């Protein structure tokens, strides 16, 4: 016989989680490179798999007990800031710390009710950042300074208004022509949603208005017209009696131009000439500012009304669109130097764009300028309310059953020329969709589906695939309730399950890959997620519920970074908190009075700028140099610079003379743990575990002196494979038995693996041995490459492994190789 | 060469580089050492009448044995093997002269029922040569270590490997090895040359 | 670890029981000092699976034994002993440190201490 | 590091006399035990802190003690007996990821070889 | 490691030995505290050098001294008593070696069992 | 040569080709030197009762033996076989003569409990012909030289390598060296030839 044992090497884990529905497609390569289980480990493009890193405790918000969210905005590539809105309020968060302003946070108040936050959709621009709410009248955001910020409404000038009332019965009369004036309608249409507003009124024709007879004799007021504009009279040349009109018809559209040089023409004898001040040109819109009755409104006027309202009446009246009753714009967003607004409440499947360069105007001109106001009704079929546009490659818009795109035509923007496409049928929920290359991520329609969305030269229109159909277990029973796009580190989008629950994509269209994970979080849940600019690493913003002291308290979080070239810099604790002090600021230190000594020798400490007080005496000091390390105990004060210093072990060799790159103190009290008052939270003293210590009082003492300590909840990352099985003659029924496990870890420590039998424990996790030249006080350093553990086996039928690491050290696993023996079939 | 020492012997033997340096860490290495080698002590000693491995002993009496049996003693607590029983008056000081077996009294092994094995025999206040529990591996010579690294790598090679021929050629190498320290073991030692004929010596005394 | 410095129990046969629970830990079952002084003062040692069976060894938290396997649950007079007699030999290699797990040297330390516990115990007769 | 090898010190009574310095190294202050052996016969364990005090643990220096605190007789052929005492115990725990430091495991090792004291100087009165 | 009990060995002279082999560790000529008891039952602590020469020390296999250096054989009717007696102390520091030896603590460990282990031999005297 | 040149040849004849030397303390080519080393040394001193590796020291008496043994003397520490067993007298100077082994007493291997090995004999004040755990690589000839490198190569062939054909034929190599080592150290050393036959002796002496 002799068969020996065999080995199964699985290069990648980017499958992600793999269904369990999934779990009979074993002629898929998806299977080949999933995994059953990923608990808190981010695949990785690569195809790896490393724990993900803590989240560093920025601080709570406010109302325990109330709805929170947060959003990205930036004021420039100067600084970015992550607005929390909440119940009528609005704070700002920078660098994980609160925005301080005399020991107290900044606060705008707001009118947003907690239940609608999560509904607000956001744009930004600049210095100005714009939210919108069908039952809000937008509110754009502006900063003016980091302790001193303003958030004012939406001025539309010239606000839109529907198409203009044919309804011939029903007219308005207009008591005055300027300032304030009251109106009156013959029919009960007016309501007090209209307190403020901006209608129009445009006059039937210019009937009691006098022509523009070429050379005529005028008085010193008229009110003469030639087309579309109603002039008045204001001096006359020569005599009243001796002064006529002259040839230059009136064409300004403002000013008092003349119409003749003053002076005789051949033989006329008259003198000629006359001023000419513009009017009203048909239309003046009315500023709203009063209600008396459904009959009887009162406003100030914009321009000027013709008189023919004042005596006549106007039937042409255009009520503005956007009110408190209609509703306000749903969602916005820019386009060709216009601002676009869309789902009012009254009318959702509509998008009024503003003119091009005026952001809050919507003037529309009786020429049809090319450069005016835009208004569209997409109606296709269904309701398709419009909830998100985004600029790929035109303006798209996603509406409640369709994905449309605006296009115009191939000529230019325009009110005549904007058109309108149609791109499928799929819908899209109100989540705000995420921006990867030339590609859209969005919701579909009723949660529990991920779409993307990008062109595809197959079918001349932008469609795209789902994402979730490898791991819609994750997704199918619960709703996306948040999203984000951490691109720089690792193209993944983080989201929040309705359940407290955060996920995390490993998205990459271009090497096609997409791989899930599972993520969780001792005692707690997540609510929302953003990510912002944070240097040169995109760092995820989340509130996480906990139950903190038996009450549901709401924190502020961040992801932390897996940068580190030492143990003894990683982060992987909930809600952590750091306390290091490797301070190097000009104070470089060198041990002296003797060299390569074995402690109780009276060695000598020396500071190069003071930092160090008699009060400091008894307080260890580590000394840093490249990797290693030394500590010595202060026992007496001989200056703020040099002192005499204690060692407790030998000072090495290669750490001697030559002045530290870095020290700093160590602690053994750790204070500021309010926030998690009463919980297991775990430690780690310079790269090693320390025994876990209840926060009682918001103090933790710690077993001995730590340069640098990370305390905070215990972090669970579980990964478990597949079941071993194979396409045509399967292997899947015949019995298998794993004894030994090669995993490939490359800068990791601390690896569990078992077999992932039904009855597992985490007593019978069997962890790699590593500690091999590791010098007395040096903590077990970091592992690179192949090692291969032995576990014990059993003869299943699911031959699956079980990674584990409940501790807070760092672990990343590249490949797997699965030392299998086949065995028999039933 | 101790616990350690043999187990870590017998692992590298497998295959596995690993050396194990305790027999309590928590690994599948030290519960299959510590499970195993105390079953391959215990038979591995029964194999063969290894010469370091005898003690003598005056058996335990309990009373009147079954039909036939004179008396019924208790079988020592660390014995693995009974060869010779015998009184001191079947064995005076210096015997050893004669290779005659003429100290080889009839003894049967039995149980009770109560307790452990029994020793049976007609001879009273009898004592025994036995094969003890052997415990300090400074009494064991280097072929028998090796013997027992060998079997102990050939026990636990399946949990370790799962390759059953693997097992094979590991207990034929045991084997070879075993006979070798037998042999040895024989070649260690030198009685004296065997007695004469009966008819002889029935004649003309030894 | 060893954090109470109890290593043997002295329990006697109130007629009726079988159940003998100890507060110590013990490294493998096969290391338990079972001793039975009869009704008059002399001293008998009992065999582990024959009139007894220990349970929950391994754990930190002492463990029990299942004595007797058979008959009559102990009388007065009897009285039946529990000694931790910890064997007194190194047997953790450390030199060749292939892999050098700490808990070795930990696991070695608390059998060193139970060592002088149970070597105190005996001290304390003579 | 234990050099001194030594656990005992002894005294007798003469009046005039408070300071007692001790041969060898502690760790905390309860480990210091002294008697009052009467001056025809008998034993009599005091009650450490109350009635007699200390003058620092450790230091690897052998510090003293000061006694009597209040008046000063030592009641004449009444004697002193300095003796070391630390609970058979070992609570140092050692994590297989957790740190290896110098300090404690020396500390761990000084504690059995204290232990060893104390055996060794009971065992010696046998 | 130290896998064996024993520490004492009991060699009765007949006039010829000149060599007694002791089969246990020791690192040290300093160790195997050596009584020549003669006929009339007295004791005598041998001299090492002086009388006795200790050669193959340090082997875990064990040693043996010649004795004697300057004299007839051991007569018939004496007696030897070879004791390994390892004395009460923590000599080997473990603060202040720098890099790891397990070597090092490996044999401080060794030695805290053999100390243990005399103090049994003594004790089973008792 | 030395142990560090055998190890060097050694893991020059496992596969390896770099020496120890440049392998510092920690590596695994260190540690199966360092085990196996020693342990294959102890099996080759035992296999054979080598020539070059004799000594004979006179034996410790310990007590009264067992029934039947009038002495227990102690197995010497530095001796991994007894050969022979005898005193002074029964051998005197130039008996090595007459090649009859009538130099031959009785004894035999055994155990106590409270030390090591024991050699149980009855001639009194008698000494033992032995092989002693040479270390010196300076004494060993070179065949027994080359055998050892061969067997220490096959012992740690598995855990260097884990390739069966490689233990196996450094199994095949080291078996025929150790014979042609046996072979050559008998056709060293001449004695004399074999007595006449007993009767002969017996009636014109010897």
């Amino acid at each position: 016989n002799y068969q020996p044992a065999s080995s199964y090497i699985q290069p990648s884990f980017a499958g992600g989680e793999l269904a369990p529905s999934l779990q009979g497609r074993v002629d898929l390569a998806r299977y080949a490179i999933s995994l059953k289980t990923c608990r808190n480990f981010v695949v990785q493009p690569y195809g790896g798999a490393s724990n993900r890193p803590g989240f560093r405790f920025n601080t709570a918000c406010k109302y325990k007990n109330y709805a929170t969210r947060l959003i990205p905005f930036s004021f420039n590539t100067e600084q970015t800031y992550v607005i929390e809105i909440g119940h009528q309020y609005m704070r700002f968060h920078r660098d994980g710390a609160p925005v301080l302003d005399g020991g107290e946070p900044v606060e705008v108040a707001t009118s947003w009710h907690r239940d609608d936050i999560f509904e607000i959709k956001y744009v930004q621009s600049a210095d100005v950042l714009t939210l919108v709410h069908p039952d809000y009248k937008p509110r754009q955001l502006k900063r003016y300074s980091e302790t001193d910020w303003v958030l004012d409404f939406f001025d539309n000038e010239f606000g839109p208004l529907q198409d203009q009332n044919v309804d011939e019965s029903i007219t308005i009369i207009s008591n005055g022509v300027v300032d304030l004036v009251e109106l009156t309608a013959s029919e009960a249409i007016f309501s007090e949603a209209m307190v403020g507003t901006t209608i129009k009124l445009q006059q039937v024709s210019s009937g009691e208005v006098a022509a523009w007879q070429n050379r005529s004799a005028v008085e010193q007021g008229d009110l003469a017209y030639v087309d579309e504009r109603t002039y008045k009279a204001t001096s006359l040349s020569g005599g009243v009696d001796n002064t006529l009109t002259g040839d230059n018809t009136p064409a300004h559209t403002e000013g008092e131009q003349w119409d003749g040089p003053r002076t005789t023409i051949q033989g006329v004898t008259e003198t000629l000439g006359v001023k000419w001040a513009y009017l009203h040109s048909g239309f003046g819109y009315v500023r709203i500012t009063e209600h008396r009755d459904d009959t009887h409104i009162v406003g100030r006027v914009i321009g000027r009304l013709p008189e023919e309202i004042r005596t006549e009446g106007t039937y042409r009246w255009s009520f503005a669109a956007w009110d408190s009753d209609r509703g306000y714009p749903g969602t916005a967003s820019y386009y060709q130097q216009r601002l676009v607004f869309a789902n009012s409440r009254a009318e959702p499947q509509a998008f009024w764009m503003s003119e091009t360069g005026i952001f809050n105007g919507f003037k529309v001109s009786f020429p049809i300028e090319a450069d005016d106001a835009i208004t569209f009704t997409l109606a296709s079929r269904q309701v398709n309310e419009i909830r998100h546009l985004i600029p790929l490659g035109s303006l798209l818009a996603l509406t409640s059953g369709a994905e449309w795109m605006i296009s115009d035509n191939d000529q230019g923007l325009a009110p005549d020329t904007v058109s309108a496409d149609v791109q499928g049928y799929r819908g899209a929920s109100d989540v705000t969709p995420l921006l990867i290359g030339s590609s859209a991520l969005y919701v579909q329609a009723r949660g529990t589906v991920i779409r993307d969305l990008a062109y595809s030269f197959e079918l001349d229109g932008y469609t795209g695939d789902d994402l979730t159909i490898f791991s819609n277990h994750l997704l199918k029973d619960y709703t996306i309730k948040d999203w984000a796009y951490a691109q720089e580190p690792d193209s993944v989008v983080w989201l929040v399950r309705s359940d407290g629950a955060l996920l995390s994509m490993t998205y990459q269209r271009e090497q096609q890959v997409v791989a899930w994970a599972r993520h969780d979080t001792v005692d707690g849940e997540f609510e929302s997620v953003a990510v912002i600019a944070e240097g040169s690493r995109d760092v995820p913003y989340a509130i996480v519920k906990r139950q903190v002291g038996g009450e549901t308290v709401r924190y502020i979080e961040y992801l932390d970074s897996r940068r580190f070239s030492h143990v003894e810099d990683f982060f992987c604790v909930d809600s952590g908190l750091t306390y290091d002090g490797r301070s190097s600021t000009g104070a470089l230190l060198t041990i002296g009075g003797g060299t390569n000594w074995t402690t109780d020798e009276d060695l000598t400490l020396t500071a190069s700028a003071s930092s160090f007080s008699p009060s400091d005496v008894g307080r260890r000091v580590r000394v840093y140099t490249g990797d290693k390390f030394a500590d010595v105990d202060v026992d007496a004060y001989v200056s703020a610079t040099s002192v005499a210093v204690s060692a407790v072990r030998i000072v090495p060799e290669e750490l001697r003379g030559v002045q530290g790159d870095r020290w700093g103190f160590m602690a053994k009290t750790l204070t500021g743990l309010d926030h998690l008052e009463g919980k297991t939270v775990s430690i780690l003293a310079d790269g090693n575990v320390h025994a876990p210590e209840v926060v009682t009082g918001g103090q933790v003492t710690l077993d001995y002196s730590a340069a640098v300590v990370h305390v905070g909840l215990p972090i669970e990352s579980d990964i478990e494979t597949l079941p071993i099985s194979s396409s045509g003659a399967t292997v899947r029924d015949s019995h298998k038995a794993i004894v030994g496990v090669g995993i490939q870890l490359e800068k990791s420590r601390g690896v569990f693996a078992a077999r992932s039998r039904r009855d597992f424990t985490s007593s019978d996790l069997i962890e790699l041995k590593q500690r091999d030249a590791e010098d007395w006080g040096e903590a077990t350093g970091l592992e690179t490459g192949l090692v291969e553990l032995g576990i014990p086996t059993s003869w299943d039928k699911d031959g699956s492994l079980f990674i584990r690491q409940s501790d807070p050290l760092p672990l990343t696993i590249l490949s797997i190789i699965p030392r299998v023996v086949m065995g028999g079939k039933g | 060469p101790s616990k350690v020492d043999i187990c870590n012997r017998a692992l590298s033997n497998t295959g596995t580089d690993i050396t194990i340096a305790s027999l309590t860490e928590k690994s599948k290495e030290a519960r299959l050492c510590q499970q195993w080698y105390d079953a391959t002590l215990a038979s591995l000693l029964r194999t063969y009448q290894w010469a370091f491995a005898q003690r003598r002993v005056t058996l335990a009496l309990i009373g009147v044995g079954p039909a036939g049996w004179r008396h019924k003693y208790r079988y020592p607590t660390d014995a693995i093997t009974i060869h010779d029983v015998f009184t001191a008056d079947t064995y005076p000081d210096g015997a050893s002269e004669f290779t005659d077996g003429r100290y080889r009294q009839i003894f049967q092994i039995a149980s009770d029922g109560e307790g452990g094995r029994l020793v049976l025999a007609n001879c009273e206040d009898a004592m025994c040569r036995y094969t003890s529990d052997i415990e300090d591996p400074n009494l064991m010579p280097p072929d028998f270590s090796t013997a027992l690294e060998m079997m102990l790598a050939k026990n636990i090679a399946m949990p370790m490997t799962g390759n059953p021929g693997l097992m094979t050629v590991l207990a034929q190498q045991a084997a070879s090895l075993v006979s070798d320290a037998i042999a040895r073991d024989q070649n260690e030692g030198y009685r004296n040359p065997l007695p004469y004929a009966s008819w002889t010596r029935a004649n003309i005394g030894d | 670890t060893v954090p109470t410095n109890d290593n043997r129990e002295q329990y006697a046969g109130n007629g009726a029981t079988t159940v003998f629970p100890y507060a110590f830990r013990i490294f493998e079952s096969s290391d338990l000092e079972v001793y039975l002084t009869d009704e008059d003062g002399d001293q008998a040692l009992l065999i582990e699976g024959t009139d007894y069976t220990v349970s929950g060894a391994g754990d930190e938290e002492g463990g029990e034994i299942t004595f007797p396997v058979s008959g009559d649950p102990l009388d007065d007079g009897e009285t039946l002993t529990i000694l931790r007699v910890i064997d007194i030999t190194q047997e953790t290699d450390l030199k060749n440190q292939g892999a050098y797990y700490p808990e070795v040297v930990e696991d070695e330390f608390d059998r060193s201490r139970m060592i002088d516990q149970q070597q105190q115990e005996q001290l304390d007769r003579a």
